[PDB]
């Protein structure tokens, strides 16, 4: 348990430095979020694994339907700034500066 | 560790110069290197050569003033025989303040610094003989 | 904090069944029923004392019971008690529905030689009363004694004296 | 194993109450083989 | 231990096959058969250029049904539960409000394919 | 919006936050965020115009890391309490993050750079609701473990606010951006006594909505977004350019109007608590906050700024726009110190 | 409305099955006799053991033999 | 919880599954039931602030429980001590301990 | 197998690693799959099951409509992989070592503390129900619809929600 | 703070525990202020509509001058309350710590020698 719940907790902090530096692309910043969810989850299924508690176990599915309704959402907002500016690119959502 | 800075106000001012001119010398590059630090992350520059020549900049300014403080209180404190008295911090900001003007390049800033850097000072020495507490924890 | 108390491997020892699954799984229904007051004793123990270092005694009664059973079987009913357990190991998960009509006739003979009455479908599975002279543990837990409670103010409201302190408002 | 190691008990508890606490597999396999160890981490998951 | 070892073997398998498809054959290699195709004709265009997809919202409203299935896949061992009564009105529930989505969606068009 | 739509998603908005506050379960307090973030987003980019997408996605991925950072608190206080809920016991840096990233859902500086930009891009009636409604979630989350957050660092994060809104303040033109920066220094404070006694936090937050609100209909009512606009009430509706001036002097904070009583209980708790110096910074530099709201005042009610020919139609026209809320609201915001200690 | 129902059965038959099997789905487990006895053959499966309850002498329901008439009988599910 | 709705309302949403010790399905206990048990038993009635203080016995072996970190020390320290003997040659183990024993039923 | 689970963890973070590194989003989808894949396995290791496979199926059908969308809007003339950007490549050899050296680090420091590499394996699985039977992970979730049913109305509200908001985000 | 105290019940507006105290005289300065705000934001909306500011809208007004009155009457209620248990739960708590809250002896004037500083 130690041992594992450091890597995914390593694992979560890299994909949280991911998103927090972007790199062009708006769908990669989308990519490392879910990764982030990923990464959550897995360490919210050992805990509950490893405790023996049932009753938390109700948990993670609900984090996976949320998660997976806010990349929806995401996803969505993707297709809108593609459709006005032509690419994915974050450089272009510049405008509100002023 | 933080021993180091607090290591500051283990004998009164006017002694061991030298440590704690490096004291403040190091606490003004961290200042310097965090100003740095978003100055460059917001506001980026052509080059990554540039980048880094601008962290140059603002470290080496910001820790000549934490230096200069610290070498003029220090050396106020101990030619005069008042080890306490704010007099010091403020005589120690303004050299703060007329070393940022120098390397900026402007009087102005000089002025301006000197006034406000050596308020400063002076009411961090008087808050810490009258034991006032920045950051308080609840006490209601 | 405290050195443990285990029990030492010399009162660890008892005789032991040394039977099969399988064996046991055919025996089951049997063993349920005569073999029930033992069991259940032992059990109570579990459940009330929580300390499986206080149950040894009479979990070593559970055993004698099972051994007595056991010699028993092997020494009336034996033939057919081998035949409905080896059909029973014979199948992948050792369901009963495979091995009827030896099963009917293991019952059989139970039934004349010794006596035995299987038990129905809802029977085993009952809540039971135990009786027992070992006392009900208090304290099972070794719980520590629950911290007092804060004091409570008592006493009729009344108005605020001078009306709402609050700098200047007069109330 | 422990017998000249300057301050251990040999059976002290991790726990101040002297209730029963079930020992745990890392407890009770420990000291034998890394075959009975995998046995009982895995032992069902890896199927039968 | 078994499904590791029968996964693997199945690894490895392929993977030998590939091996030996790309090391038995005898080879030349030249620029205009390594070319791309496109029915005899040189690519007017490299293929990594936007492709736009024009069932984007149903691609999306797959993602949601896909979790609804998530949240109903455990109805299996729901069944054995005491509080049938309970289980049967929130299914209920959840379907209704998965059909009632899918209505919506449909009779705003969500499904015809955007052109 | 079709009313199935609107209603859905307006429940969803209203749902959100009382999840939060009327759940025990840290889960559901972060469900009722995710409530909130995806459904007010379909109302930010109901427009269809380039910069409603922008600001839109900039809500979107500041409020999802957010939530994926709450989350992980969440999920660790589990890993180290077998519970839902945050104990005295609970690691530090458990909290230290929770109310960091409570903070840059809030938009508190330093986290502070997302807020203006979307509620610039953002039509009124929304920024509305971004300003006002979407406080109340994320305040109650950190009301509800108060007594286990860092001092230090929420007055760190409280005086950085208070001289980065009030600093922001001043360059800004567009109306929209202002009240973002006043949204920024109002939370600073809000956060500052949080610690200490979070119920003059909740003072300080109902009264900043009280006047925010106004304000903001204020401006959808000719729905003026820059200072030269505004500047033309005093043709297109001068009735309103008394209420206008009383309220931004409030939301500034002078003694007689109401803005005053959250600055000065809020100080005088910190004095209690031996925050002098914190106390007196912010108190100080409270007042830029009056200086650029002194400048819009200047600019639209002691002042008459020049008009257009055009103007004069718009004077023909009958107008029917504003609401008996309105006057409620801006009369109980700038006219009820009297009344102080019932406030506290 | 006899007209529109009597045209969607024929143009759009996949939809009115749809309806009327979601339709019987929430009608049939209220009108029916058997629904009763789900939970109670849940509730009759013992996963968990059956935990004695020691006999303070004066508890006269619960039976001392899993054989004795006393106690809940699964005559019902039997002959269900 | 900031509006306390549910306990206004007598209804409980979310109450229920608050920590380990509660109703588990099927009537399976969690890991270290009795020990959280008892710290908040200790815990009600008394404020955090004087729980933080005079229930941290109780606290103190939950921790333990749950997480296991002295259970390891202990475990890494005999073992570690065991490595050290039989590099020296002073230890054997044990036929049980080993490989082979006499296996209980 | 006593470094099975590390291993798998490491794996995940590799993964991990190369996503936040953020190739062309092909790339970025098939490492995520990957770690996908690791991760359910890491469930499966430590007695989930349900919740493991839930994870892979979900996320295998997130990618494929990201993959959709990434060849439609979020594409190149030149997509980058790990490798191309040689900034990318030395940062991923970086990020690996790194990690080697900080578990040495760590391992070095505490002997026994987050690591254990030393008695690794030994802490995987703590306790089991050995007799037990409903002891299955999708028992626990599906609680959800007897004792949790507020779960249960929260996720169905916000999947049903989410509709409305898609088609109205992309009108 | 004052959300533990004990027989605390949730989000009831006026605890039966309130009936104890002297109701609000309901010619109170409070509730008069109250009136007269109303009032005042009766001619505002006037006023903004572009109304007679007083001549017009009196069913308006006097609905807003009641909502007003009804509104402060019960909240100024509840105000007394929680001031009157904070007074209560002070007294209380001082009464059960003699010790933490000593009470002290004041020496006259004549025995104090306070310093004096002329104003030369
Ligand atoms: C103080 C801040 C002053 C900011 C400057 C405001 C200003 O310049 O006014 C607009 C001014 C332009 O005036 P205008 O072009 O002649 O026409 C505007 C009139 O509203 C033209 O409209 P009207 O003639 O149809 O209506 C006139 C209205 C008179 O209404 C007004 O226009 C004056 C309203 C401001 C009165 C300020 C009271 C000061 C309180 C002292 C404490 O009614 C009356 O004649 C008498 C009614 C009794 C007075 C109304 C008071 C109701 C609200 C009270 C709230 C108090 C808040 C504090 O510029
Ligand atoms: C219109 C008049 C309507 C007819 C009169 C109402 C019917 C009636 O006969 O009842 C009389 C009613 C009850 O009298 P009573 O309690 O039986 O006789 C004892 C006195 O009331 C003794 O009074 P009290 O000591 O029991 O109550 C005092 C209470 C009094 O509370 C109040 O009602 C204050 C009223 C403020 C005027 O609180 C205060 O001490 C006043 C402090 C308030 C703060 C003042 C300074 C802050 C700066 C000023 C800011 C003003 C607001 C913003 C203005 C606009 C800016 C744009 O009293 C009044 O109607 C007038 C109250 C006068 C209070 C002093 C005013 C200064
Ligand atoms: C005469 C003066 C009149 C003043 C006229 C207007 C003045 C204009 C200034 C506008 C700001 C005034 C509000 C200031 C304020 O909110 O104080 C902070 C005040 C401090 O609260 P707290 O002591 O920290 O804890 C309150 C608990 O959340 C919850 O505490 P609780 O569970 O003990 O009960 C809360 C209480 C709350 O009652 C209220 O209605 C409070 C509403 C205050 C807003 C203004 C009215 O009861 C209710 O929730 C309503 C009961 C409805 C069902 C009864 C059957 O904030 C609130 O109470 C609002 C929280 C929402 C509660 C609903
Ligand atoms: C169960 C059915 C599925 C089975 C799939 C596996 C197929 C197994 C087929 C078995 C036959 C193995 C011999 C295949 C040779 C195919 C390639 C070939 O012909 O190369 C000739 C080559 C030709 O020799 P060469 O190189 O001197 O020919 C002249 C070369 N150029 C044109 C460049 C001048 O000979 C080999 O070296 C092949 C060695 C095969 C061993
Ligand atoms: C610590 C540094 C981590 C790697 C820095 C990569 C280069 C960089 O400039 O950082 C920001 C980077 C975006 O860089 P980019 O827009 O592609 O322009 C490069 C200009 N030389 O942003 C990124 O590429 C994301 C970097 C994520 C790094 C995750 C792994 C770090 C392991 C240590
Ligand atoms: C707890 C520990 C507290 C440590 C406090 C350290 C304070 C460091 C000084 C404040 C940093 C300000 C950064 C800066 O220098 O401004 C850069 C940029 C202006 O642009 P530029 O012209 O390039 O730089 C000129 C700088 N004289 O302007 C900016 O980048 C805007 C910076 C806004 C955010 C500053 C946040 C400072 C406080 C962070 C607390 C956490």
């Amino acid at each position: 348990m130690p041992s594992t719940f450091f890597n995914l907790t390593m694992a979560f902090s890299l994909s949280l430095l991911g998103t927090l530096m972007f790199r062009s692309h708006l769908m990669s910043t989308l990519l490392c979020l879910e990764g982030m969810v990923l990464s959550l989850f897995i360490m919210t299924s050992v805990t509950s694994l490893n405790s023996n508690s049932m009753s938390s176990m109700p948990i993670p599915i609900t984090i996976l339907v949320f998660a997976a309704c806010e990349a929806a959402v995401g996803l969505a907002l993707l297709v809108k700034v593609s459709n006005t500016y032509g690419t994915d690119y974050v450089q272009n959502l510049n405008l509100l500066q002023c | 560790v933080k021993r180091f800075f607090e290591s500051y106000h283990e004998v009164p001012d006017g002694t061991q110069c030298h440590r704690k001119t490096y004291i403040t010398t190091a606490l003004g590059g961290i200042c310097g290197i965090i100003g740095s630090a978003y100055s460059v992350s917001l506001n980026p520059a052509d080059s990554t050569l540039e980048a880094v020549a601008r962290v140059g900049r603002y470290t080496f300014t910001a820790a000549a003033i934490g230096a200069m403080f610290g070498l003029t209180t220090c050396v106020s404190a101990q030619v005069r025989e008042k080890p306490d008295d704010p007099l010091n911090y403020f005589i120690g900001g303004c050299a703060g303040g007329l070393t940022l003007g120098a390397r900026t390049h402007s009087y102005g800033t000089a002025a301006m610094g000197c006034v406000y850097m050596g308020t400063a000072a002076a009411l961090f020495k008087i808050g810490k003989l009258e034991g006032w507490e920045l950051f308080p924890t609840p006490k209601v | 904090p405290g050195i443990v108390e285990l029990p030492t491997l010399e009162e660890l020892k008892v005789e032991e069944v040394k039977v099969s699954s399988a064996v046991l799984k055919a025996a089951a229904h049997h063993y349920g029923a005569q073999c029930d007051k033992t069991n259940k004793e032992f059990m109570l123990c579990r459940w009330e004392e929580k300390d499986p270092r206080r149950c040894l005694k009479e979990g070593k009664l559970v055993n004698g019971c099972a051994l007595n059973f056991f010699r028993q079987i092997k020494s009336h009913c034996a033939e057919p008690f081998t035949e409905y357990w080896t059909c029973l190991d014979y199948s992948n998960m050792q369901l009963f529905r495979h091995c009827r009509q030896q099963q009917a006739k293991f019952d059989q003979c139970v039934l004349d030689k010794l006596g035995w009455v299987r038990p129905d479908l809802g029977q085993l599975s009952k809540v039971t009363k135990v009786k027992t002279d070992r006392p009900l543990p208090e304290n099972p837990y070794h719980s520590r004694a629950r911290p007092e409670p804060n004091p409570v103010i008592e006493g009729d409201l009344k108005p605020a004296k001078h009306g709402t302190r609050f700098f200047f408002w007069t109330v | 194993i422990m017998k000249d190691v300057p301050n251990w008990k040999v059976g002290e508890s991790v726990f101040h109450t002297t209730r029963w606490v079930p020992p745990l597999i890392g407890e009770m396999y420990g000291l034998r083989t890394k075959e009975e160890m995998s046995n009982a981490n895995f032992g069902f998951t890896w199927y039968t | 231990m078994n499904l590791y070892t029968v996964i693997f073997i199945n690894i490895l398998l392929s993977l030998t096959l590939i091996l030996v498809a790309f090391w038995l054959p005898q080879m030349n290699l030249y620029s205009e058969k390594a070319n791309p195709y496109e029915c005899g004709f040189d690519p007017t265009s490299s293929a990594r250029l936007p492709f736009s997809m024009k069932f984007f919202l149903v691609a999306i409203t797959f993602l949601l049904f896909d979790l609804e299935i998530a949240l109903l896949l455990p109805l299996p061992w729901a069944i054995q539960t005491i509080k049938t009564s309970t289980m049967m009105i929130m299914a209920f529930i959840l379907v209704t409000i998965l059909s009632l989505g899918l209505a919506y969606e449909w009779t705003q068009k969500g499904l015809e394919w955007t052109e | 919006m079709n009313p199935i739509t609107l209603a859905i998603i307006y429940f969803t908005i209203f749902l959100g936050p009382v999840i939060t506050m009327s759940s025990t379960n840290l889960m559901l307090m972060w469900v009722g965020l995710e409530f909130s973030l995806l459904a007010i987003i379909p109302m930010l980019i109901n427009k269809k115009n380039p910069r409603s997408t922008e600001a839109a996605t900039k809500y979107f991925v500041t409020q999802a890391t957010a939530s994926m950072i709450i989350l992980l608190a969440i999920v660790l206080n589990y890993k180290q309490l077998g519970t839902w809920m945050f104990q005295q016991q609970t690691n530090g840096l458990i909290l230290n993050m929770t109310l960091m990233a409570l903070s840059m859902k809030l938009g508190l500086a330093p986290f502070h750079f997302w807020l203006p930009e979307v509620t610039q891009g953002i039509p009124l009636h929304m920024g509305l609701i971004l300003l006002t409604w979407q406080k109340i979630a994320p305040l109650s989350i950190l009301i509800q473990i108060y007594p286990l957050l860092n001092s230090t660092i929420i007055l760190m994060l409280a005086i950085t606010s208070i001289f980065m809104g009030a600093w922001g303040g001043l360059n800004q033109t567009q109306m929209r951006k202002i009240m973002a920066y006043s949204s920024i220094a109002h939370m600073g404070w809000m956060l500052a006594i949080l610690p200490y006694n979070p119920s003059l936090t909740l003072l300080n937050l109902m009264i900043y909505i009280i006047l925010t609100a106004p304000m903001f209909m204020a401006l959808m009512l000719n729905n003026s977004m820059t200072i030269n606009s505004i500047s033309l009430l005093w043709n297109k509706t001068p009735a309103m350019l008394t209420m206008i001036s009383l309220m931004l002097l409030s939301l500034g904070g002078l003694p007689p109007l109401t803005g005053f009583l959250p600055k000065w209980i809020i100080i005088t708790e910190l004095m209690k608590n031996n925050c002098l110096i914190m106390a007196t910074l912010m108190a100080m530099m409270a007042l830029l906050n009056l200086f650029f709201y002194t400048r819009l005042i200047y600019s639209t009610s002691l002042t008459m700024f020049p008009t257009n020919n055009n103007s004069k139609m718009m004077t023909h026209q009958t107008k029917t726009k504003p609401n008996l809320m309105f006057s409620t609201l801006a009369i109980m915001s700038t006219m009820t110190l009297p009344l102080a200690p019932q406030l506290i | 409305i006899s007209a529109f129902l009597k045209n969607a059965w024929a143009k759009e038959p996949v939809l009115v099955v749809s309806f009327s099997v979601w339709g019987l789905a929430i009608i049939m487990p209220m009108i029916s006799p058997y629904t009763k006895y789900a939970s109670m053959i849940n509730k009759a499966t013992p996963y968990n053991y059956p935990v004695p309850v020691r006999d303070d002498g004066n508890m006269p329901d619960v039976p001392s033999h899993p054989q004795d008439p006393l106690g809940p009988s699964l005559d019902w599910l039997k002959n269900l | 919880p900031f509006l306390d709705i549910q306990k206004k309302l007598g209804i409980s949403l979310d109450r229920h599954f608050m920590f380990l010790s509660a109703e588990q399905p099927y009537k399976n206990a969690a890991r270290c039931h009795a020990f959280e048990k008892e710290w908040i038993e200790c815990a009600h009635g008394i404020g955090g602030t004087r729980a933080k203080k005079e229930c941290k016995i109780e606290f103190d072996d939950f921790e333990e429980c749950l997480l296991r970190y002295k259970t390891m020390r202990r475990m890494h320290d005999i073992k570690k001590q065991r490595e050290k003997l039989m590099k020296e040659g002073k230890y054997t183990p044990p036929p049980h301990h080993s490989g082979r024993e006499e296996p209980r039923p | 197998m006593n470094n099975y689970i590390f291993v798998l963890s490491s794996l995940f973070l590799v993964g991990c690693l190369g996503l936040a590194l953020k190739p062309s989003p092909i790339y970025g989808g098939l490492g995520l799959i990957v770690s996908g894949f690791v991760g359910c396995l890491m469930v499966l290791g430590f007695g989930g099951s349900f919740l493991g496979l839930m994870v892979f199926l979900i996320y295998l059908g997130g990618m494929l409509v990201v993959f959709g969308y990434t060849t439609a809007m979020a594409t190149e003339e030149y997509p980058e992989t790990w490798g191309s950007n040689w900034l990318i490549l030395g940062f991923l050899v970086l990020g690996v070592i790194m990690e080697v050296f900080l578990i040495c680090v760590l391992n070095y420091y505490d002997e026994v503390g987050v690591i254990n590499l030393d008695g690794l394996g030994d802490w995987l699985m703590y306790e089991v129900d050995d007799v037990g039977v409903m002891l299955e992970g999708g028992i626990g979730v599906a609680a959800m619809y007897s004792c949790a049913t507020w779960m249960m109305v929260v996720a169905g509200w916000s999947l049903f929600a989410g509709i409305f908001i898609i088609i109205e985000i992309t009108r | 703070m004052m959300n533990g105290r004990p027989g605390h019940e949730p989000l009831k507006f006026l605890p039966d525990e309130a009936r104890s105290l002297p109701p609000p005289k309901l010619n109170d300065p409070r509730l008069v202020y109250m009136g007269l705000l109303g009032y005042c934001t009766g001619l505002m909306d006037n006023m903004l509509r572009m109304r007679p500011v007083m001549r017009a809208g009196l069913h308006r007004q006097l609905l807003f001058v009641t909502s007003f009155v009804f509104a402060g009457y019960f909240y100024l209620k509840r105000q007394n309350y929680l001031y009157a248990v904070k007074d209560h739960d002070m007294f209380g708590y001082i009464k059960l710590h003699p010790e933490d809250f000593p009470e002290k002896e004041k020496k006259t004037y004549a025995e104090i020698l306070e310093p004096f500083h002329p104003v030369r």
